[PDB]
């Protein structure tokens, strides 16, 4: 389960930098 | 407000578009001593009626183009022309010649605008007016 | 002291090609003469002459001699031309003589440029060569 | 030129002489008639021989 | 629209006004020069910025100056 | 009908030493360097030099006399070089083994290497002008004959130069005289072309045909009797052509059938030399001659008979065209630009026809053999014709701005056209886009299918095929014409349509040029690029006077950079700037035409012939399978066939390697002018000027950056030069190597 | 004041002739702003693209000139 | 709200020009509606955070894709014969001939061969498996998030820094030097001795055990004493095999000099010792300026001290000039970053720091070409913002008579001279090239003009390259410099005298001419850019240019014509020249290394002195395998590059359209199309919300240049890779 | 006539006079003394 389910999870923790890029984007817009 | 006779013209593709009926169009009137041919600013030959004429054009610049032609391309010179802006509201406003006399000729009664009590090389430095919408020529 | 290069006379690549040198002019031995003349230069492994311009007087003819010969001719041209450009100003119709030459005046100045270095040092030491900055057309800073 | 060919051409000279009095928009003007008649008679005698095979 | 300005170096030869193809400019009385008149730009809304006026001006550096600005249907010169 | 003024202008050298006298602006003197460029750009603009149409016509008339003079000097120098600097006689004795050469280079700085071995113990540059093949067919068999022609060419050059002077300084025709169109038309048709075509038919039958008949029998040149003792001894003419045995010719008997011996209609190529039968070209010119003497008897002059072109034109009106050709006779007899616009369009379109016809029907002996001459002559007359049909677009617009009158053109063809210009250009606009996608977008589809490993998806003869159904069908009818629709024509007009594959020596003169999907695609590229060139130049004529952007463009003139940064930007609206943009597309268009030619001929036509008849093509038929992708063109045409020119250093073709790089340079040089603007350059010059002011060396004629127009003029002048010089060196080195 | 004929140096600094020298052609009566008319040996840039010359004359104030 | 929100002037534009110009001005925060100075800096500061996070998110991307779809574990078993994989390929348009081609590098599915050289880098720093890579991708994923939240936090009112906090140059410098540079360097030295050096000797150290195994037999005892000699005890031997214990030593901090004999890269023990020495001299460096403890300098105070008799006011008020103008700051930063980026390129091809990379010729070619192009862009931009400074921030009063002012004061002398030097180089450098072409072309190549790089050759000699035999300094065993003595020198002298690497390559006549062609390119590019900046405020042709700003179309066809007269148009023109300079440059590097890698240096040496030689041997000959990537017979792994090659040529030429033909032609042509639309029935119900217009005069210049630039690099990139990947 | 003399004295006539004379000198020297790459 080293590089099998590792494709997942990595995608979950990739939602954070995406979501925080969206909050930063709307503040720079204003 | 006023009117005249449309020049006898077969019609062209260079004429008015939907801007005329939604935004604005323009009208030029003038007086001719005879029936004579003139060049349409929108391309093509047309003939003006003896007496008063009424022609609608798409832009203000097109009207003044004919106006200058009328004042310079006929041995009996035409200088009686008047330019109007016709709105789709029905509102017609007078434009040229503004106060009766051509602008080429100084007239007492006009208001000075855009004038600067200053040489052009006496504008302020752009650094001094930073973070203010104004530019040096203001 | 360049180790990499060797004299063309002692360079095998050159010596082999050297005897196959083409005739440049109508002289049937011109290729032969070149072969003998370049033989006193330094060659690379390909057997072609290389020139040394670092200042070695042992290769003065590689750059120093053609340098002096150029700067003499170039300065001659420059000096005579400038000499003419200044004299036609006094005719108060100069623009024309720049487009239709005053040949008698031109030729006069050309045959005098053979001493231009002494002329140039003279004008400099009399303030006639260079003009003040304050007395020259300038753009806004 | 032969009798038949000969006369066969004068008939065409009379043909052009008739066609010009027909449509026209004079002694020197008769030169054009004698000219067109020959060329109009050249396509005939060559056609007559070529067509006969 | 564009901005058109006139500076006190105006000699009042009117050459710019009769150059303008959209009737933007006009002459008005003034005591600055011999010609006793100065150019003026009371109809800049109709200015396209072709700079024919600037070409016509004779003073060492221009006395009239067109600074292009916010594009409109008029200043872009659209017949549609 | 002749009227003249006597001595209108004295003959004085005082004007010579006053440059720019011809113009009021320049006659004063130069204040800036712009004065110098303007003196050159306006020297021929006779319109802007005077308003008297009588005076410009007189200038234009004696202008041509000077032009005919230099062309004579040019031509005379060709005969002289072939007479005292060539191996023509050497080649004439051994036509199939020797290569034609003229101009021998002097031995200095080792340039003598350009004197390659052309066989027969002669050294020089191998020529591709075709002069040797023309001179043989014309009847030359000695150096003296060519030499005499050269002297005669200098005489005629002098007389052109005398007439020019005389007809401007002594006896100047009146405007009335020039406007005699009906008389001028009658004479050019019957006098120039008519008698000209008849006169040459006289040379061919008496000089060319008999001499050229012996050369094909292998008599040699020196054993052949001169052209004079063919007339002085009519019995000699009788020996070759039996029909000619009749002293007093019965041509007037109209029994023309007897001349079947030397006025033939073989309609093929000579199997010995691979050229058109001289009897065909003689019967040809004799046939055209008559049609021209005839045609020159149509228009009225001084005898009531004839036509009025004014009446003909005016009497051609329709329900759709209003007043029709009314007023056209007037503008074509008062505007030279109107005349030049039509004449360029047709002359230019004609020179292109010359190209497409001369190669498929080689009129000259041993011409088809020389693939360099073949490739040289064809792309030559292609470029020439292309330049002319771009000037036709320039003078079309110059007429509209300068000599056009609204009062003299009311609801006629010319006026009606201006009134739906928007509809014309808008429709052509769509057509060009349609052609761009459905032609070029085929190649892009192919490269991609090829690269994705999907060859069966490509447009190709071995996959989904685009056969030129229609073009193939006319080839069928052309080779089936002899016997049926062409009973008296023995063979087909050109073997390219099909039929036998003829060969001379061991090479192919001409063989069936089959058409497949590869041909279909480029033919639609040629349609595409030509329509676009039309659009630009046509749009330049119609909107020369006004547009929805600039209503008063006519007061601005034919040639002006713009009307300022306003209106969003009005850069390049002038009719001149449309000629400018059109020059690139003329180049782009014709470049692909001459490339289509070079590859198609080497790959599918040219080659050698083994004893058993099998043909070995130069590029081995790689066309139909490589000419359908851009990678194919880049690789199997450019990269492959360029191997010759870049490997020319050290050979006689070294000059071509050098010019190949030169063309590349001036092209790149041109981009300096096309991508920048004089604003930058003027500010730069200010810094450089200050330095001269610092040393008291500033010139009185103040330096100025080029005008906006000149920047463009310079720009396109170099782009076109390089691009063409490049291809010249490429084509030459390539074709000179194949044989 | 400045007389006609006097050779004069330009100090305006927006002037094509700043640093260059001109010739006093004539002076107009007060109280015009720039009454001194100066003539220059060489032209400026003035003129539509393609012009073979420019303008050789301009008005100045006495404060922005320097006698030579 | 109507786009753009930041410009009401643009928002009212009824044409399509609104959309474009809204995009082109989004990042020029200074021109926005109601922008203050304090709100500017705060917006930049936040924008910076967002940029860093994009970087870490990009590296995480490569790290993750190598681990997931790459053969990194197989590659470290044989880095000299296996091709490193970049990423997987998923393209439904692939045909059979294509799928078989890109199935390579041992992979069972279609893949791309990596050319970034990250395999070599990861391996060298101690990456051993796809678990450390993946663990590296995730860490850089949360690090990115760390900064994306920071940028968001500093826009909140409670955390918004003051304008006085951004203008504090003293404290920012002390920290950037001692902390950002120093500690960061000291922390990499820590990694090298703990992970990279051990794991290169077979001894695994990682998050498992690093806290309980010393990097040396001794334990920081010699350090806190003064016997640092022990850390240079037993270096790795000449016969050390990288990755294993065979030949490994115990030293952590050496100064061996030269290359590791197997990996042909610098010794990790040298690389480690480097970042340790640098760290110290960077920490003490961050103690220079004054903060809250009296000690230190004011930059203002010391700057005002440097004035002399020849430079008038000296550097007075330059502190405030710079500290007030961001375009000034941005200019120095770009200029400096752009030089060392070149230095990176020049030092990474001659002194590799990654094991087995000097054997991977393609990556060495890409990494050099890559970083030089980046460097070329940075240098233009440095001058661009330099011109913008003179237009928007320069104050002639505060800067009066100082060195900045005096640049302008004699700007004529600068530009005319820079113009002479360019003409000097151009006329002659081309002169010899064309002499040689003609001379060679006539079968007399012996008449060529071949000048020896004596000065540059002599430079090599002073560093110990005895091939030329000048016998000076280090190539002189009797000199004081050689007897200094020892330390790094034996390793270095062996490194420089083996003609087996790219360390001070032997240079001749071919090298002489190209360097001068390169000098032409640096002077001319600088001639354009410097003029564009000095004349940004005004020329005699436009004395009031500053009033119009940096970028504007022109000033009409009056006064002779003023096309391309703005400072922006100087950047636009200069770009063409920078590309040109890089072309010559990268052409030189590639053709010369092709010879090196072939053992056939005679090709470049003997054919580079005339230009047909470049055209024939470098361009025409090496395109052979590229243009055959696909053809009527088949398709190989170079299929893309072949296709991209054309794609590049196409984009390039499409740029000529926007560059040669100018607006007015197109504005007219559009009107007919607008007419056609309104007149076509049925299609009238559809009315555009934005009036179609032709691109602006500046817009077309920009767009044309963008095509020209995209075409320039994509074409060459397809040639560099394919030619080098094919021929090796 | 003196008008002819001014024509021969025009810039273009005169520059092609100098370039031709200069060329002839360079050529003729390289005829008698070819292949001088440097001073012996
Ligand atoms: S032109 Fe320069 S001057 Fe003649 S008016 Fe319009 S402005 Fe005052
Ligand atoms: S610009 Fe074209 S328009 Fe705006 S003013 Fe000077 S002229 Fe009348
Ligand atoms: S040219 Fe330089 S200036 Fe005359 S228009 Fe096209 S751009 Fe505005
Ligand atoms: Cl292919």
């Amino acid at each position: 389960a080293l590089s099998d389910t590792q494709i997942l999870a990595a995608l979950v923790v990739a939602l954070l930098p995406a979501f925080l890029a969206f909050r930063l984007s709307t503040e720079l817009y204003k | 407000e006023l009117s005249g006779q449309p020049p006898k013209f077969g019609g062209s593709t260079g004429g008015l578009l939907s801007k005329a009926n939604r935004e604005e169009k323009y009208a030029i009137t003038w007086t001719s001593a005879s029936e004579q041919v003139f060049e349409m600013p929108t391309g093509g030959a047309a003939i003006m009626n003896e007496g008063e004429n009424l022609l609608y054009l798409a832009r203000k610049e097109q009207c003044l183009a004919l106006g200058t032609q009328l004042r310079t391309k006929f041995k009996p010179k035409i200088q009686d022309y008047k330019i109007y802006r016709v709105y789709p509201s029905g509102e017609v406003q007078y434009l040229h010649p503004a106060d009766g006399v051509f602008p080429e000729k100084v007239n007492e009664g006009r208001e000075a605008q855009g004038t600067k009590t200053r040489r052009i090389g006496q504008n302020p430095e752009p650094v001094t007016i930073k973070f203010s919408g104004k530019a040096p020529y203001e | 002291d360049f180790a990499n290069l060797t004299p063309c006379s002692e360079n095998p690549a050159y010596l082999a090609k050297s005897k196959n040198f083409l005739n440049t002019t109508n002289d049937p031995n011109s290729g032969k003469i070149r072969a003998e003349r370049y033989a006193s230069a330094l060659c690379g492994p390909e057997g072609y002459p290389h020139l040394i311009v670092d200042g070695r007087f042992t290769h003065a003819g590689d750059f120093l001699i053609p340098s002096i010969l150029f700067l003499y001719i170039a300065g001659w041209i420059g000096w005579v031309g400038r000499s003419y450009l200044i004299e036609i100003r006094e005719s108060k119709n100069p623009e024309m003589q720049e487009v239709v030459i005053n040949v008698p005046l031109a030729i006069k100045k050309m045959l005098g440029g053979f001493l231009w270095p002494l002329a140039a040092v003279g004008e400099y030491t009399s303030g006639k060569l260079v003009m003040k900055d304050s007395e020259i057309p300038t753009s806004p800073r | 030129a032969g009798w038949s060919l000969s006369v066969g051409i004068i008939m065409c000279l009379c043909n052009v002489f008739a066609f010009v009095i027909g449509y026209f928009a004079g002694l020197p003007e008769l030169l054009a008639t004698m000219s067109f008649g020959h060329i109009l008679g050249a396509g005939m005698v060559l056609g007559l021989a070529s067509s006969g095979i | 629209s564009h901005s058109v300005k006139i500076y006190d170096t105006c000699i009042g030869c009117t050459q710019c006004v009769r150059a303008c193809p959209l009737d933007v400019l006009e002459m008005v009385p003034w005591d600055g020069c011999k010609a006793a008149q100065i150019a003026s730009s009371p109809r800049t809304e109709d200015c396209v910025g072709c700079k024919r006026c600037e070409t016509a001006c004779p003073t060492d550096f221009l006395s009239i100056r067109v600074y292009l600005g916010a594009e409109t249907t008029r200043s872009m010169g659209l017949a549609y | 009908k002749v009227s003249v003024d006597n001595n209108p202008v004295p003959t004085s050298f005082e004007k010579w030493g006053k440059p720019g006298h011809f113009d009021r602006t320049l006659a004063r003197g130069p204040k800036t360097t712009t004065w110098i460029w303007n003196l050159h750009a306006n020297a021929h603009d006779f319109d802007s030099q005077t308003s008297d149409l009588e005076d410009v016509s007189r200038k234009i008339f004696s202008a041509h006399f000077g032009h005919l003079a230099v062309v004579f000097v040019w031509l005379s120098g060709m005969y002289f070089h072939g007479a005292k600097f060539s191996n023509y006689e050497g080649w004439l004795a051994d036509p199939t083994h020797i290569k034609p050469s003229a101009q021998v280079v002097w031995p200095i700085v080792g340039q003598g290497i350009l004197n390659g071995d052309v066989g027969g113990g002669f050294h020089g540059i191998q020529i591709t002008s075709g002069l040797f093949y023309l001179w043989r067919a014309s009847g030359f068999t000695d150096s003296y004959q060519l030499y005499c022609t050269a002297i005669g060419g200098l005489v005629m050059a002098a007389l052109m130069l005398f007439a020019g002077w005389f007809h401007y300084h002594v006896k100047a025709p009146k405007l009335e005289w020039f406007q005699n169109v009906e008389s001028m038309m009658n004479h050019h048709l019957a006098g120039l072309l008519g008698l000209g075509s008849l006169g040459w038919a006289g040379h061919q039958i008496h000089v060319s045909m008999p001499i050229n008949k012996l050369l094909d029998a292998g008599v040699a040149p020196k054993d052949i009797p001169l052209p004079h003792e063919f007339i002085l001894e009519p019995s000699k003419m009788a020996e070759l052509y039996p029909s000619f045995a009749q002293g007093l010719t019965p041509f007037f008997t109209l029994n023309w059938g007897v001349y079947s011996d030397f006025l033939t209609f073989k309609g093929g190529l000579n199997p010995v030399t691979g050229g058109l039968w001289l009897s065909d070209t003689a019967h040809h010119h004799l046939a055209i001659a008559v049609l021209f003497i005839i045609a020159g008897h149509m228009y009225r002059t001084n005898w009531g008979i004839g036509h009025s072109m004014k009446e003909i034109l005016e009497a051609h009106k329709g329900p759709f065209t209003g007043e029709g050709h009314k007023g056209l006779y007037e503008i074509l007899t008062t505007s030279w630009h109107a005349q030049l616009a039509i004449n360029l369009a047709l002359l230019g379109s004609l020179t292109i026809i010359v190209a497409q016809h001369m190669y498929a029907m080689p009129p000259y002996p041993y011409q088809a053999i020389d693939y360099a001459t073949q490739l040289s002559l064809f792309t030559h007359h292609m470029w020439i014709g292309g330049f002319l049909i771009v000037g036709a677009g320039a003078h079309g617009a110059i007429f509209m701005v300068r000599d056009y009158d609204p009062a003299k053109n009311v609801n006629n063809l010319l006026d009606r056209m201006l009134r739906h210009r928007d509809a014309i250009i808008s429709h052509l606009n769509w057509v060009c886009i349609f052609l761009g996608f459905h032609s070029f977008g085929l190649y892009i589809h192919n490269d991609t299918m090829r690269a994705l490993g999907r060859p069966q998806d490509m447009f190709s003869d071995t996959a989904i095929q685009l056969q030129p159904i229609f073009a193939q069908w006319v080839q069928h009818l052309h080779t089936l014409a002899p016997g049926a629709t062409a009973p008296n024509a023995l063979a087909t007009a050109s073997y390219a349509f099909g039929g036998e594959t003829i060969a001379v020596a061991g090479k192919v003169a001409m063989m069936p040029i089959t058409l497949g999907t590869a041909d279909f695609m480029v033919h639609h590229i040629h349609a595409f690029t030509i329509h676009v060139t039309a659009l630009i130049l046509l749009k330049g004529v119609l909107y020369a006077r006004s547009s929805r952007l600039v209503p008063d463009k006519a007061n601005l003139g034919f040639r002006f950079p713009c009307d300022g940064p306003g209106r969003g930007g009005t850069c390049q609206v002038s009719g001149w700037d449309h000629v400018f943009l059109g020059l690139f597309w003329m180049y782009n268009s014709l470049s692909i035409v001459i490339f289509h030619f070079s590859w198609k001929m080497q790959s599918d036509v040219w080659g050698t012939v083994s004893p058993d008849g099998s043909v070995t093509h130069v590029t081995l038929g790689n066309f139909a399978q490589s000419a359908i992708t851009i990678n194919g063109w880049l690789r199997d045409f450019l990269w492959a066939q360029a191997a010759n020119v870049i490997n020319s250093y050290g050979s006689a073709l070294s000059a071509y390697g050098i010019m190949f790089l030169a063309g590349h340079f001036v092209f790149a040089f041109s981009l300096m002018f096309l991508f920048s603007g004089r604003g930058y350059w003027q500010e730069l010059i200010e810094s450089i000027v200050w330095a001269h002011n610092k040393l008291n060396v500033a010139p009185a004629i103040q330096p100025r950056a080029l005008s906006i127009i000149q920047g463009r003029a310079v720009g396109v002048a170099h782009y076109l030069l390089g691009g063409i010089v490049t291809t010249w060196a490429f084509f030459l080195a390539r074709s000179l190597s194949i044989g | 004041a400045l007389n006609r004929g006097d050779k004069v140096r330009i100090k305006r600094t927006e002037s094509y002739w700043y640093g260059d020298v001109g010739t006093v052609a004539s002076v107009e009566k007060s109280g015009i702003l720039y009454p001194v008319i100066v003539r220059f040996d060489r032209v400026n840039y003035n003129g539509f693209s393609g012009s073979a010359s420019g303008v050789n004359t301009n008005n100045f104030a006495e404060n922005e000139l320097e006698l030579v | 709200t109507k786009f753009p929100k930041f410009s009401q002037d643009l928002a009212q534009d009824p044409t399509t020009r609104r959309i474009w110009y809204g995009i082109a001005t989004a990042h020029d925060f200074e021109t926005h509606d109601g922008m203050t100075e304090e709100n500017l800096y705060q917006k930049i500061f936040a924008s910076h955070f967002g940029h860093i996070a994009i970087i870490f998110l990009w590296t995480s991307g490569t790290l993750f894709h190598v681990a997931w779809q790459g053969n990194f574990e197989q590659w470290i078993k044989d880095p000299l014969n296996i091709r490193p994989i970049a990423h997987a390929i998923w393209d439904p348009h692939f045909g059979e001939g294509a799928v078989n081609a890109f199935t390579q590098a041992g992979a069972s599915n279609p893949v791309n061969i990596a050319y970034s050289g990250v395999y070599h880098w990861f391996y060298t720093i101690g990456m051993t498996t796809n678990q450390e890579l993946y663990s590296g991708a995730v860490f850089l994923l949360v690090l990115a998030s760390l900064f994306l939240f920071a940028g968001w936090l500093h826009l909140q009112p409670k955390f918004r820094p003051s304008l006085a906090w951004f203008k504090n140059a003293e404290s920012r410098l002390n920290h950037h030097l001692a902390g950002l540079f120093g500690v960061s360097s000291l922390a990499w030295a820590g990694h090298l001795v703990h992970v990279a050096i051990p794991e290169a000797r077979g001894q695994h150290v990682g998050w498992d055990n690093f806290l309980s195994t010393p990097p040396h037999p001794a334990g920081l005892m010699p350090f806190f004493t003064g016997n640092w000699g022990v850390y240079a005890a037993d270096p790795d031997t000449a016969g050390h095999i990288f990755g294993t214990s065979e030949g490994a030593g115990t030293a952590i901090l050496t100064f061996l000099g030269g290359f590791h004999p197997q990996t042909e890269s610098l010794w990790l023990t040298d690389i480690a010792h480097h970042h340790l020495a640098i760290a110290v001299i960077f920490i003490i460096a961050g103690h220079m300026y004054r903060t809250n403890w009296g000690i230190g300098h004011s930059i203002k105070e010391i700057l005002n001290a440097h004035k002399g008799p020849l430079t008038g006011a000296g550097h007075t008020n330059l502190y405030d000039t710079i500290n007030n103008s961001l375009h000034f700051q941005l200019g120095l930063a770009l200029a400096s970053l752009g030089v060392i980026t070149s230095l990176v390129a020049q030092h990474m091809y001659s002194l590799p720091s990654y094991a087995f990379i000097a054997q991977d010729h393609t990556t060495q070619a890409a990494l050099y070409t890559h970083h030089q192009y980046i460097a070329g862009f940075l240098m233009v931009g440095a001058f661009a913002h330099g011109a913008i400074f003179f237009v928007r921030d320069y104050d002639p009063v505060a800067n009066k008579d100082n060195v900045l002012a005096r640049m302008l004061e004699h700007k004529e002398a600068l530009i005319s001279h820079l113009s002479w030097v360019s003409l000097f180089l151009g006329f002659h450098t081309l002169g010899l090239y064309v002499h040689n072409d003609v001379v060679v072309a006539f079968g007399t190549p012996e008449k060529q003009i071949l000048i020896e790089p004596v000065f540059a050759q002599w430079i090599q000699a002073t560093s110990g390259k005895a091939l030329y035999g000048f016998d000076v300094l280090l190539s002189n065993p009797d000199s004081i410099a050689s007897t200094t003595g020892a330390a790094w020198l034996p390793g270095w002298l062996d490194a420089i005298n083996s003609g087996t690497n790219s360390l001070f390559l032997t240079i001749g006549p071919g090298d002489f001419l190209v360097h001068h062609a390169i000098a032409l390119g640096l002077h001319t590019t600088a001639l354009i850019l410097i003029k564009g900046a000095l004349d940004a405020r005004g020329s005699k042709l436009m004395p009031d240019k500053k009033d119009f700003g940096y970028s504007f179309p022109c000033d009409g066809p009056g006064r002779g014509g003023t096309c391309d007269i703005s400072a922006w148009d100087a950047f636009y023109l200069a770009m063409f020249w920078m590309l040109n300079t890089l072309g010559w440059l990268t052409f030189y590097w590639h053709w010369k290394h092709l010879g090196v890698w072939s053992g056939n240096v005679a090709q470049f040496n003997e054919n580079s002195t005339y230009l047909m030689g470049w055209f024939r041997d470098y361009l025409w000959a090496n395109s052979a395998q590229l243009i055959n990537g696909y053809n009527p017979y088949g398709v190989n792994n170079l299929s893309v590059w072949a296709w991209m090659f054309l794609f590049g040529h196409l984009v390039w030429a499409t740029g000529f359209m926007f560059l040669i033909s100018w607006r007015g032609y197109w504005q007219e042509l559009i009107e007919t199309i607008v007419w056609a639309h309104e007149r076509t029935p049925l299609a009238n119900l559809v009315r555009w919300k934005d009036k179609p217009v032709a691109l602006s005069i500046v817009q077309a210049r920009l767009v044309g240049l963008a095509h020209f630039t995209v075409g320039y690099v994509l074409t060459y990139a397809a040639f560099l890779i394919a030619s080098t990947a094919g021929k090796f | 006539m003196d008008g002819l003399k001014s024509f021969l004295s025009t810039a273009p006539v005169m520059i092609m006079a100098l370039l031709t004379f200069t060329a002839g000198i360079l050529i003729e020297f390289n005829r008698f003394y070819p292949d001088l790459l440097f001073h012996p």
